[PDB]
């Protein structure tokens, strides 16, 4: 495949503050198109809240990809007065983190910010009941999304919910959320669309239901300690159209992790498969996407923490990836792949997200991070290729950091995600995080170009005594040769440039007489630059070729190799972008032909 | 054969390329068109071909124990004799082994559970008000657990260490819950701790009760579960415990369940713990920083330490501590009462159930290396069908023989040897087989560099002919 590893374009955080630990693609394809970045550490404008973070977009589209800051919410009006009390005033809102779970879809977009506490109307308490801040509208309005927010907030009942740990826009417009800490630690998913939550927002109102509402029932006390919401993600795995919900369950099932399907309009069971060791944090990144080529999306779950033993027999800390793949019937049975990981302490599988597309053959990549994988344990990105039975295990590019190795680490890849276009060519573009140290990087995916290139000789063999051509006006046996070009390739520029090199004899050794010239200039090797249109018919360039006197060779019997190779042209500009085209894998970029003597 | 499709120019690649395949010093018989592959190859094929015995080379590995010790037997009870002694359990110690790729190479060595061998004893309880009810019994048994071990040995120490949740936000405050218990006129029930240790390795029995009668509680948070960060800071680092390099175990005193890696981050807790010991006064302080240990972050230094953990669960949560049992190697859990007066008993059946099991484990083994186990034990169970790293039922004082084999494959360190260990958890003293590849033959060490015989100084010449340098080939490298 191919992805600019070598041209990252880099942004950059402020220091001593965390930075791209989540981004997101905004407005992707169209007119003003950024890059999000969540900082939840990061310091805010209000002097009241410390540590309160905010998102910043990012204009990119320029060489220079500097970027300022969005507001969500700088104020202090509605915090304080609770009841009109200046004795007691509030629970402090700082130190909340406010950049853990930002998504966005169309125009609208979401921060979550975990880690929100509040004082009860009741009794002074400490509850992390947690808010989303949704801004719909090009900014046009701000609305204030904690639906965990209730009257009857206690650790037993939504006190302790901290919803806001995992969302993701639905494609219908439904924000869906998940709340770890729910009901005495068993979580609660809890969904809404953008029509409810805009009709049923008033601001005085600290604890304000959204009328249309689904969210998961309490359950008994047997279930404690699940934390149901970790992980969310939207999918296709009902048959219809509708959009159903998936979500892992860390510590469910006595520690042995699950991961739950939930039905599209009324939350409800449905389906959900169970982790296979215990303490493996099965649901840590759920993930779902078309990764089959057939129209029904597949399951994806990371288990950070994991076994496998090996020839030694120690114990290491190796996670695995899980393949769940759809079926017509619409039910996921056990687990059909496993991309497990092969470094000490890379936490494989910690983020998974899906690309659209790279190879353009119908069959959508992942690409999953490990924090801590690699050499100097800095972090490492895996590209594993869709396929007809699924994906690859061979992971096509291996994304490492540029920078140099710090005693803090740099987290890579704890925070990414893919999908939608960026450049706007047709191809999409990764992103990365590393809130080691301010690194958010966004990378470009680049065109492809399928190219090939056929050599024809005629007549086969080398006549000594047919001496057709004159050299000098001495006649020589002569003979045809002939190659043509035909490269085709999605969203490239009309006209693609190739280097293409003739090499005469070429098996002969460094030094030893070349028994066949050009008859143009009489040399061994010819280097030219042809321009050949895109999808257009093959281009033939059509040269003829003579052999030596026999006085000046005493090789008859071995065949006179004719090799035609060909590249890219490396002074092609870049495009719009500054991306430069590759060539295909399955491209021979090396063709091989021979003409004999009689 | 594959020697000869190994093609191979130096002494190197036909050792490495296989067992079997061997040199030829004469090199009378490799025609001078045939490369310098048609050396290597089978020693039948050799004989056939007429090389002679010597010409060849074809070492093979050996074993030489350097280090053995006489382990001990010497009376005690039934004559008198002098108590006091020193440790040994391993017979070989230290021994050599050279290696050829494709060689199984194999030894044998022995063990037996030295009796009267001194232990140390670490209870590590959670200070929860789910223990109010322990709490005021176990401090006064500290003494009879005291005189109750005297039939294990002679002597042996034991401390205490408490511990109670994380000072994290979430998992810190509690629920209304209005009981306000006065628990004491001293104001000493502190807040709760990460973990604390109070009364380190000490043979005093009186030590225990002085000073665990002042050993306050925690009052009633909401699930509780924060332990593997102090049985991590415990293990981790033992100089400031105390921790005596002999049998050494640990006790986790429990209620409901525990927490795991990646918890923290609910918290706002990323980053994963040093393992690097983080004790100023006692106390732990480096607790808000990093998040829990992974259980397998655990079991690496769990491991290489010897530790071995003690399990008091209660009734309700036994089945999660049951499968961390089949986790953690070298690991027990046992049904506490519900008052906790059965932690004598408790311990006393845990000892005896961990030390009829010794399993053992390796270190780092370099890549073309693989080591299968068999192990004779008791009288039958001898199985090794199923892997057997491991034996139980034995009685105090029998014999055990494990056998080792180690198999080397395609081994390109070829600098000189590599250390690795072989260990019996639980035991300090570790089998250590110094592995020396063979990467040469010993005709090489005469090769003349530069040699006439190479076109003129144009590669080096042995083994009966010359090895060509970069850029030169031919049967005397005459060719650039
Ligand atoms: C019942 C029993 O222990 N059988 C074992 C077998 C083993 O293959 C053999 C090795 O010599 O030793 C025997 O004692
Ligand atoms: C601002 O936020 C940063 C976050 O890195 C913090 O280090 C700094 O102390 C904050 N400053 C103030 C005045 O709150
Ligand atoms: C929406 O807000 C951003 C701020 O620059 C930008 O896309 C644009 O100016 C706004 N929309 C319109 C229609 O102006
Ligand atoms: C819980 O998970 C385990 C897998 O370790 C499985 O064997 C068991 O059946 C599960 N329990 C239920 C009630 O499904
Ligand atoms: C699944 O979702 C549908 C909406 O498409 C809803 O009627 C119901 O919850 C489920 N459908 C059934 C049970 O037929
Ligand atoms: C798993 O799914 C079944 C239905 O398929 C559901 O009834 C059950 O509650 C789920 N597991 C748990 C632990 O809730
Ligand atoms: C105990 O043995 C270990 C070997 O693992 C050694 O490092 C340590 O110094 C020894 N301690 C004493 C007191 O002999
Ligand atoms: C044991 O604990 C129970 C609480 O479940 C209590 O009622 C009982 O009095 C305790 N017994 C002793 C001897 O401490």
């Amino acid at each position: 495949f191919n992805l600019d590893a070598e041209a990252p374009a880099v942004l950059s955080g402020p220091p001593g503050s965390l930075f791209g630990f989540s981004v997101e693609f905004y407005r992707p394809g169209r007119d003003g198109v950024s890059v999000l970045v969540g900082a939840p550490k990061a310091n805010t404008s209000q002097p009241g809240v410390l540590q309160g973070g905010a998102v910043y977009v990012c204009p990119w589209g320029t060489s220079p990809i500097q970027c300022s800051t969005i507001q969500f919410d700088s104020k202090g009006s509605r915090i304080l007065e609770s009841s009109l009390y200046s004795e007691e005033p509030v629970e402090y809102k700082s130190l909340q983190w406010f950049g853990a779970t930002v998504r966005a879809h169309g125009s609208s977009i979401l921060a979550c910010a975990p880690l929100y506490s509040w004082r009860t109307e009741k009794d002074p308490q400490n509850d992390p009941v947690g808010t989303c801040y949704l801004s719909t509208e090009n900014f046009t309005r701000i609305l204030e999304y904690a639906p965990c927010r209730s009257d009857f907030g206690s650790a037993a009942g939504q006190g302790y919910c901290q919803g806001g740990f995992s969302a993701e826009f639905t494609k219908t417009g439904r924000v869906v959320l998940g709340g770890p800490g729910s009901y005495f630690w068993q979580g609660q998913i809890l969904s809404a669309t953008q029509e409810q939550i805009s009709e049923s927002y008033y601001p005085q109102y600290l604890i304000n239901p959204v009328q249309g509402q689904l969210q998961t029932r309490q359950a008994s006390s047997v279930y404690d300690d699940s934390y149901l919401g970790y992980s969310v993600a939207v999918g296709e795995f009902s048959g219809d159209d509708t959009e159903d919900f998936v979500a892992g369950v860390p510590k469910g099932n006595l520690t042995y992790g699950y991961v739950t399907v939930l039905n599209g309009s009324d939350i409800h069971s449905l389906y959900n498969v169970s982790g296979e060791q215990m303490a493996s944090y099965f649901g840590y990144a759920v993930a779902a996407t078309d990764t089959n080529g057939d129209g029904l999306d597949d399951l994806l779950v990371g288990a950070p923490l994991l076994m496998e033993r090996t020839a030694d027999g120690r114990p290491q800390e190796v996670g695995r990836v899980y393949i769940y793949l759809q079926h017509p019937e619409g039910i996921e049975p056990t687990p059909s792949l496993t991309l497990t990981g092969q470094d000490e302490f890379g936490r494989f599988g910690s983020s998974l997200t899906p690309l659209g597309d790279l190879d353009q053959d119908g069959y959508n990549d992942v690409a999953i991070g490990a924090p801590f994988g690699g050499e100097a344990q800095q972090g490492v990105v895996f590209i594993f290729p869709g396929g007809p039975g699924g994906l690859n295990t061979k992971p096509s590019q291996v994304l490492q950091p540029l920078w140099a190795a710090g005693h803090t680490p740099d987290f890579f890849g704890s925070a990414l995600r893919g999908g939608r276009d960026l450049d706007g060519n047709g191809y999409p573009d990764l992103i990365v995080g590393s809130f080691g140290v301010d690194k958010a990087l966004v990378y470009r995916g680049r065109p492809i170009i399928s190219a090939s290139a056929s050599l024809t000789i005629f007549p086969s063999m080398f006549n000594p005594e047919e001496r057709s051509c004159s050299l000098e006006g001495n006649p020589v046996s002569c003979i045809n040769l002939s190659f043509c070009l035909n490269a085709s390739g999605k969203h490239v520029p009309n006209s693609i440039g190739f280097e293409v090199e003739l090499q005469l004899d070429w098996q002969k050794q460094k030094g030893g007489v070349r028994r066949a010239l050009f008859l143009a200039s009489k040399q061994a090797t010819l280097t030219q630059t042809l321009l050949i249109q895109n999808g257009a018919r093959e281009d033939c360039r059509e040269m003829k070729i003579y052999l030596r006197n026999e006085s000046e060779f005493r090789d008859k019997l071995s065949p006179i190799h004719i090799a035609l190779n060909f590249s890219l042209d490396p002074k092609a500009p870049m495009d719009s972008h500054g991306l430069r085209p590759v060539l295909h894998y399955q491209s021979k970029s090396r063709i091989e032909d021979k003409a004999q003597i009689l | 054969n594959r020697c000869l499709k190994a093609n191979a120019k130096s002494c190197g690649e036909c050792i490495q390329a296989g067992p079997n395949c061997g040199w030829c010093t004469n090199t009378t018989f490799l025609q001078e068109g045939m490369p310098t592959s048609a050396r290597c190859d089978d020693l039948e094929a050799l004989k056939k071909k007429g090389c002679h015995p010597s010409d060849i080379e074809n070492p093979r590995g050996s074993q030489t124990i350097k280090k053995n010790k006489n382990v001990t037997n010497r009376s005690k009870g039934m004559a008198e004799k002098l108590r006091p002694e020193d440790i040994t359990q391993i017979q070989p110690q230290q021994l050599l082994l050279k290696l050829r790729s494709g060689e199984p190479q194999k030894f044998t060595l022995k063990f037996k559970r030295a009796e009267d061998y001194p232990i140390d004893l670490y209870y590590l309880m959670d200070l929860s008000y789910s223990m109010k009810d322990d709490l005021e019994n176990v401090k006064s048994l500290g003494t009879d657990l005291m005189n109750e071990m005297r039939r294990i040995t002679s002597d042996f120490r034991i401390g205490f260490g408490s511990f109670v949740e994380k000072t994290v936000m979430p998992y810190i405050s509690t629920t209304p819950a209005k009981l306000r218990n006065p628990c004491t006129s001293e104001q000493n029930c502190t807040s709760p701790f990460s973990y604390k240790n109070v009364l380190s390795l000490t043979d005093r029995g009186e030590f225990f009760n002085e000073l665990v009668g002042q050993q306050r509680i925690s009052g009633n948070l909401d699930s509780p579960e924060g332990g593997f960060d102090a049985i991590m800071q415990v293990a981790v680092c033992g100089s400031l415990i105390g921790w005596r390099n002999v049998t050494r175990l640990l006790v986790f005193s429990t209620d409901a369940g525990f927490h795991f890696a990646g918890d923290g981050k609910l918290g706002g807790i990323v980053l994963p713990n040093d393992g690097q010991c983080h004790l100023e006064n006692n106390v732990y302080t480096m607790s808000h920083y990093y998040d829990y240990p992974s259980a397998i972050h655990l079991v690496q230094k769990l491991s290489e330490n010897n530790i071995q953990t003690i399990f008091a669960v209660t009734e309700e949560f036994q089945p999660v501590y049951k499968e961390l049992k089949n986790l953690i190697p070298k690991s027990a859990v046992g049904t506490l009462s519900g008052n906790s007066s059965n932690v004598i008993q408790l311990i006393i059946d845990a000892y005896n159930s961990l030390s009829s099991e010794v399993i053992l484990e390796n270190s780092k083994l370099p890549d073309g290396v693989t080591i299968n186990y068999k192990s004779y034990c008791k009288n039958g169970v001898n199985g090794t069908g199923e892997n057997g790293r491991k034996c139980s039922n034995i009685s105090i004082g029998d014999e055990v023989q494990f056998e080792i084999s180690i198999t080397a494959n395609k081994c390109p360190n070829k600098e000189s040897e590599n250390q690795l260990k072989l260990n019996p958890l639980g035991f300090t003293e570790e089998v250590e087989v110094v592995l020396q590849f063979i990467c040469k033959c010993n005709c090489q060490s005469h090769g003349i560099p530069a040699s006439p015989k190479c076109h003129e100084g144009n590669g080096t010449f042995e083994c009966g002919a010359c090895r060509c340098n970069e850029g030169r080939v031919g049967r005397h490298c005459e060719c650039s």
